[PDB]
């Protein structure tokens, strides 16, 4: 044929050389007489550059190569709730074939200027450090960095455990459907993923996308974006979808394999000038959509692991101007006992206040502010102190003790509110360092147990009233006091 | 018309075969038709055999070997005039806000040389701003480039809109903003501030057009978008001797484009992996904001410190071509003063006896040596009280808690947003109020006459409500 | 269709044009292409030859003409081209016509041998109080301007240049002093409002500009400190004596990068190629003083160098200073304190210039040098007990830093310059207040002109200090002081 077919002219290191398939298109599918399937990403004069999906000992010089005449694309639609998926979206579960509502193309034009609307609703992760200092709103991209074992997953996990308050409910506008993305990660660190969020009756509205380490780098370099298109049927249904990249780091490491074996140039830490462009156009299809287009949403938190600290290195610059603001972990704070190990003063989201549920955002503007003083004077922490400054001391060290949180314990809106009111208001400041753990849990039952309506009308309302604020007062003294 | 085929597709890289001497020149647009609009290369080499190389202005998915290529016989063209006024416009001069097409008079194209050495102002000269803090500290120079510095929550989109609106109001000249490599939530969020604030009017006269170049469109996009916004901005100024301004946000975004586009055209990397070119190409751009004998375009351009270090490549070059920074802060705000400027911090070239006078180089001075140790004596305020104090000493801090807040103005573009009416306070206006309070003809008047008010007479009026 | 003397273009990228044919080329010889820009053959090869181009790569396409012109790379020369400003290639463009040439130099030209020169003892007078006095500079001498960014270096050169009005204007020839101001990747509105400057203070008549400005090619910018160096090479040769501001290598050799990273020469130190320091070497080497037998000219070269953060180890920098003789460094520390100009005197050296100082300031300035730089080493140690010994050093230098103190467009005459110093060195300025220095030196000089103008003539004059004058010097001071 020529024009439709190919023969092998060389190949290694999964990538194959292939000569004809004139009538190919850049960047799409193949399909190899032993059976392997690759892309086409370099058309040059006289060949085509094909990266593979597996191993090359199945392609031999002299073999014939197939068009399919597809651009790389994945099945999308609710049909995959609950499953466990591939780069190319094939059930990897053993629960059977997945129900597609239509296919989507891997890569896809992100919303332009004008079909968007400012952030304005909550995704509610449950961790009071979140929610009331780094408060994440529905279209955000909000990243989650730091070193390797610093808590990232944990912050990504507990904000998808924290769904169901909603997702069992009827409101879908409330809704968040969850897409994790698990690249360069072991299959049985997946596989452990997959049996905690089933533990947690959280993979019902959950969909999992791995392309795992052992797995050639073009599919390690397609699953982010494969899922992006699987979140984005929610996002362009009127509905909400969180997506979770862990991790871009190790996604980048896949594209520079591919890109330094088809000889492309290298440039700093040998990536290519493309890098940038690979996880912009990534990222920036996490949007918010406006009102004529459904009003629907995509949420990303993309992880990236530095190294040493360093937010310096090529990819976690690229990806830190990219998103929206960085949730950072450090491994000083976790062995403390700060966990999870937020850095509070580098950590930032750039929506801010409008994607705060207003309850939340009337206690912690002055927790912002308290934490900051704290942090200037966290050296005076050692017997001649005056009035001021030791004040700053004593709320500090309990503020951020309340910010403490076990893992897979995600809290309501309406019991985070009457912790930090307590805190910020001074009502802590008697209670002995040690205590606060104890006094959290004995207080939100005492809440629950003779002050029901209060939470109930936080929740609800979600504003507080100078009515809530005298009552919420008056709850508190009167269980401080006992 | 001139036909090519393509020969070879790596990503944002494409090649194009054309037949015996019919070759467009290197920076020519290109054009192959796609079921969405129309994919744009521009041409930036010629390899030999009758084949360009070319960098691409959109995605290559999709494309195939043989695909029929059109040369446009010229560079990338944009729409100019008045007709591209309150429209968002991409970096091969397309509408992207869907409200029909430019029906612009001419289209110009976005390479250009710049003004010769002959056309050049001999002197230089203020841009009058009406804002107090800048026009008196450190005004901006004509024709010149300013380094605007703060993030976000320091009224930093506030400020370009006043400056759009007093430039405008003051001296009769548009604005267009070019957002390069802007995200496009914020794009989305700075349009829909512009009609709130009312500098663009979709039912009436807009004051700016709006270019943007976002994130997500590759680097050659992303390297030609300033010129595009720029080329909108010399037409003001040569056929409507305007004075123009032309905001760059951010000009970092520029330089990392063209590093990009530089490795992926296989060039070998400079220091700091830099492109080779970095200081031509910024020159290619900064040169052409200049002030000529019909007008001036005149640049504030938001700069990015890599790693905050300053001998970094990207800023060094950047700061060659800047005559006035300002920097907003978020310890000024906190303090409540609007506009947000550092009052220190904020530095122009053209604060010299020689360009604005014998009477504002000395106000300024004056001003600037009060503020200074006001900053030091901070630290004996805060333990020992304002009794430690010798009398020239005292008198100076109370003088300074008056000029710090007398620096703070209402903005025309913020009325929406605080019920406040806007103030736009004449140079000559600035020097005589702050020379009258630095002899200390203003003494007996209250702090809080000087906080939120426009020219001198502002406080006079206000302090007789606040005592009766 | 002689591909002898003519070319076809066979590939254009990256400023490089590679042409078929010109088979009777030299090597560095410039070439005219279709459009009307010059290139220069850089390579030549078997088959191919390689064109760096002068201008953008949008004015060279495939299968074009390609003309040789004969001529290796080169420059108009001659005294009519002052009060011109031109382009790298000699190309007048500042819109006043032809330039009137005495004929063409080379650009790249080899320096005078160990023969023809003889040592520096003729003074570059710069009008500035602080350089005149410790750091003096001989015609034929090359003194490096080094510091950071807006420190002042150009307005050290440009004072120095604004002083020459005071000979230029005259009769006698060998106290003429020529400038030839080089911008190299400058802004083009910095350069014509230096020129405006220039003719402000009626200086452009003297002097030559050459520009490659920041939009231009990076070839012209490479090129244009070595078409210059011929421009002021012409003077040099003829019995007359110019200056040379190299403003600046730094961007010289940023340019000279660029060609060659595109050119894939291998990247060393910063990425600068092996042969960065022979690219300002083989130029600073032309500034020579010729002997008697070949006419006595000179030319003289302040190149600047941009430091980055007050780094002087830096690769281009340490280049420099192993080139020049000596270095003026301005520090960014003085600069924002108000000390202007701000030389580190610690720092700053002049290696050859002693020899050339006018014998009065000489007289004057004794030590002057070694006790300022040990002034500040005082200075830093004050900020432990204020012992008695010390706190007069500290009150001589606070007082001989105001004294060093100069605005800018103000060169003084030497005449004018060693009163001052006369009053500091020797404490007649040490019951003054500080903040009166200024208003000391305005005062003096008025009442030195009013009354005691025979003094001021006769230092003029003979340039030296006799038993007498110095005496009569030391009457006039301390009445003036008194009052
Ligand atoms: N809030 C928490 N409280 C207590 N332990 C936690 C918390 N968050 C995380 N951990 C534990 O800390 C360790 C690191 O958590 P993990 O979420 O895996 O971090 P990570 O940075 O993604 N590690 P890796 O991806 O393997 O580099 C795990 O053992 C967690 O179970
Ligand atoms: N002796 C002086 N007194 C007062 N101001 C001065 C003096 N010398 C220079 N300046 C001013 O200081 C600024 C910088 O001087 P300039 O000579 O441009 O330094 P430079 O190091 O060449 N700057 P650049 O080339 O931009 O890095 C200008 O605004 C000058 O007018
Ligand atoms: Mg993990
Ligand atoms: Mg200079």
């Amino acid at each position: 044929n020529l024009n439709e077919t190919g023969r092998v002219l060389a190949v290694g290191d999964g990538i194959a050389r292939v000569f004809g398939l004139n009538n190919i298109q850049a960047e799409e599918l193949v399909e190899f007489s032993s059976g392997v399937k690759g892309m086409a990403l370099n058309l040059e004069p006289g060949q085509v550059g094909i990266v593979l999906f597996g191993s090359d000992r199945l392609v031999k010089e002299g073999e014939l190569v197939k068009r399919t005449g597809n651009i790389v694309d994945v099945p999308v639609g609710p049909g995959l709730l609950g499953r466990v998926v591939d780069a190319l979206g094939n059930p990897i579960d053993g629960k059977g074939p997945i129900d597609a509502a239509g296919r989507s193309r891997a890569q896809v034009k992100a919303p332009g200027i004008l079909p968007r609307r400012s952030v304005h609703e909550p995704v509610q992760t449950g961790l009071k450090a979140v929610d009331a200092l780094v408060p994440i709103g529905r279209g955000q991209r909000e990243l989650i960095i730091g070193d390797r074992q610093t808590g990232k997953t944990a912050v990504a996990l507990d904000t998808i455990l924290n769904q169901k308050r909603w997702n069992n409910g009827s409101d879908e506008s409330k809704k968040l459907y969850c897409v994790y993305v698990a690249v360069g990660q072991k299959r049985s660190t997946v596989a452990q993923l997959v049996q905690t969020l089933e533990q947690h009756d959280a993979m019902k509205y959950s969909i999992i996308v791995a392309a795992t380490a052992s797995e050639a780098a073009p599919l390690q370099y397609l699953a982010p974006f494969t899922a992006a298109s699987i979140g984005e049927w929610f996002r362009d249904n009127g509905k909400h979808a969180l997506i979770v990249y862990d991790d871009l780091s190790k996604q980048a490491v896949a594209y520079r394999q591919l890109s330094l074996l088809l000889r492309r140039p290298p440039g700093r830490e040998a990536y290519p000038g493309d890098v940038f462009y690979l996880h912009s156009r990534l990222l920036e299809r996490a949007a918010k959509l406006s009102e004529k287009e459904g009003s629907g949403s995509l949420t990303a938190l993309p992880v990236i692991e530095t190294q040493g600290g360093d937010v310096s290195a090529y990819i976690p610059t690229n990806v830190i101007s990219i998103t929206d603001g960085q949730i950072f972990l450090e491994a000083e704070l976790f062995y403390k006992g700060i966990r999870p190990a937020i850095n509070v003063g580098l950590s930032v989201s750039r929506v801010g206040s409008a994607a705060q549920v207003k309850a939340l955002k009337q206690v912690a503007g002055s927790l912002k502010l308290f934490l900051a003083q704290y942090r200037e004077v966290a050296a005076f922490a050692q017997s001649d102190l005056d009035a001021s400054t030791k004040q700053t001391l004593v709320r500090g060290e309990r503020l951020t003790q309340l910010l403490k949180q076990n893992q897979y314990s995600p809290l309501a809106t309406e019991e985070q509110v009457p912790l930090i009111y307590a805190g910020v208001n001074g009502h802590l400041d008697g209670i002995e360092l040690s205590r606060i753990g104890e006094f959290e849990s004995s207080f939100l039952s005492y809440l629950k147990s003779n002050h029901n309506e209060l939470l109930t009308e936080i929740r609800e309302k979600g504003e507080l009233s100078k009515e809530l604020l005298a009552s919420l007062k008056s709850a508190t003294e009167s269980f401080v006091a006992t | 018309p001139i036909t090519g085929k393509v020969t070879a597709v790596i990503g944002a890289i494409v090649d194009v075969h054309f037949e015996q001497s019919e070759l467009p020149a290197i920076l020519n647009a290109l054009e192959i038709k796609t079921p969405q609009g129309k994919l744009v290369l521009e041409v930036a080499q010629h390899l030999g055999e009758n084949t360009v190389r070319t960098i691409a202005m959109d995605g290559t998915e999709g494309l195939v070997r043989g695909e029929k290529v059109l040369d446009t016989g010229g560079p990338i063209s944009v729409p100019v005039g008045r007709e591209t006024l309150g429209r968002i416009i991409n970096v091969i001069g397309e509408p992207i806000d869907e409200r029909g097409p430019i029906k612009s008079k001419l289209r110009k194209p976005i390479h250009a040389d710049p003004p010769s050495f002959a056309e050049q102002s001999t002197s230089a000269e203020i841009l009058e701003t009406g804002i107090k803090v800048v026009d008196l500290l450190a005004p901006y120079a004509r024709g010149g480039k300013i380094g605007l510095f703060g993030g976000a929550g320091v009224g930093k989109t506030v400020f370009i809109q006043e400056l759009i609106n007093n430039i405008a109001k003051a001296h009769g000249g548009f604005s267009v903003f070019t957002g390069v490599g802007e995200r496009t939530r914020e794009g989305n969020d700075l349009y829909r501030e512009m009609k709130e604030t009312g500098v663009i009017n979709l039912e009436g006269e807009s004051k700016v057009a709006l270019v943007f170049g976002q994130m997500n469109e590759p680097p050659g996009a992303r390297a030609r978008v300033a010129l595009t916004g720029l080329t909108i901005a010399e037409y003001f100024r040569d056929e409507e001797g305007q004075d123009v301004l032309l905001f760059i946000d951010n000009i970092f975004r520029f330089t990392q484009a063209g590093s990009e586009v530089s490795a992926l055209l296989g060039r070998i990397p400079s220091a700091v992996g830099y492109q080779p070119t970095l200081a031509t190409d910024m020159g290619l751009l900064q040169e052409r904001i200049t002030t000529t004998k019909k007008g001036s375009v005149t640049s504030v351009q938001a700069v990015y410190v890599p790693a905050d270090d300053l001998t970094d490549p990207a800023p060094a070059t950047t700061f060659a071509h800047l005559d006035a920074t300002t920097v907003l802060s978020r310890g000024i705000s906190e303090l409540g003063i609007y506009p947000a400027v550092d009052p220190l911090d904020s530095k122009s070239r053209l604060l010299d006896a020689a360009v604005v006078g014998q009477e504002h180089y000395d106000v300024a001075s004056k001003v600037q040596e009060t503020l200074q140790t006001y900053k030091s004596l901070q630290d004996i305020i805060a333990i020992l009280g304002m009794d430690e104090l010798s009398e020239q000493d005292k008198l100076t801090v109370e003088r300074a808690r008056k000029i710090q807040r007398f620096l703070s103005q209402p903005f025309a573009v913020a009325e929406v947003f605080t019920g406040i009416p806007g103030k736009l306070v004449r140079l000559k206006d600035t020097v005589a109020s702050f020379k009258a309070v630095l002899e200390g003809k203003y003494d007996n008047i209250p702090e809080h006459a000087f906080y939120m008010v426009g020219g001198i007479e502002d406080v006079v009026a206000k302090a007789e409500k606040l005592a009766a």
